[PDB]
């Protein structure tokens, strides 16, 4: 029930540079995890594909960021808000 | 922008019935003092709902005045 | 965002955390509190806050400790007083 200012300009900052220097593109990684091809995956499911990539991050973070990625909170971050969130 | 917390707030502070109509004052951008008399409080947003700072963490302000104005206080 | 967005943070997993690694390694919250304290004034700024948990060699991070000082400092006065800080641990 706890909320709190993320620093997620500098999470995003930090997971641009890290993928621009890792010769890998946000979108083969969206594609990759949205195995039903339907445009969305769940705020886990992202959790889990971070994590998975082993990007320096938390899950104490993920949530936080997971939470940011999902801007209309149904649960699902969907193509238009991956871009949002990473491409404003 | 932001400009919707303080919005919000006023919109939602007119709902009151009271004679002396609840009353909100505006410290900073994200402070906010509720009532005849009281104190500090944050006050941010969340997606499309504002949020005041509580001990258990963060209310609605809906919930927030229900609690704390009188008029809705059942 | 050049501020801070407004997250969700499972705050009480971290509290939790570090309630369990204080408390088997024989470290009181208070002794760190003053140790923090040198002015002797009752409270520490986020910054001097942070920095003495990254410094203890507890296992988190910088992000989180954005997020976790945000939490403690109820108020937004930019400090973190013995109170907010009892409280936080022990609600
Ligand atoms: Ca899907
Ligand atoms: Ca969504
Ligand atoms: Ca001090
Ligand atoms: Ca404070
Ligand atoms: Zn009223
Ligand atoms: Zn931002």
């Amino acid at each position: 029930g706890h909320m709190a200012n993320f620093d997620f300009d500098v999470w995003r900052k930090k997971y641009m540079r890290w993928m621009n220097h890792k010769k890998s593109r946000v979108m083969d990684f969206f594609r990759r995890i949205d195995k039903d091809q339907d445009g969305k995956i769940t705020r886990q499911e992202f959790i889990d594909g971070i994590l998975a990539s082993k990007f320096p991050t938390t899950k104490l973070e993920m949530t936080a960021v997971a939470d940011i990625f999902d801007r209309d909170g149904d649960g699902y971050i969907d193509y238009y808000e991956f871009v949002a969130a990473l491409h404003p | 922008d932001a400009d919707k917390i303080e919005d919000e707030v006023t919109r939602q502070v007119a709902q009151c019935k009271c004679a002396k109509r609840f009353q909100v004052e505006q410290i900073g951008e994200n402070k906010y003092r509720f009532g005849d008399s009281q104190q500090l409080r944050l006050v941010r947003i969340l997606r499309s709902t504002v949020m005041v700072r509580v001990g258990g963490g963060w209310m609605a302000l809906d919930e927030f005045l229900v609690k704390n104005d009188p008029c809705r206080a059942r």
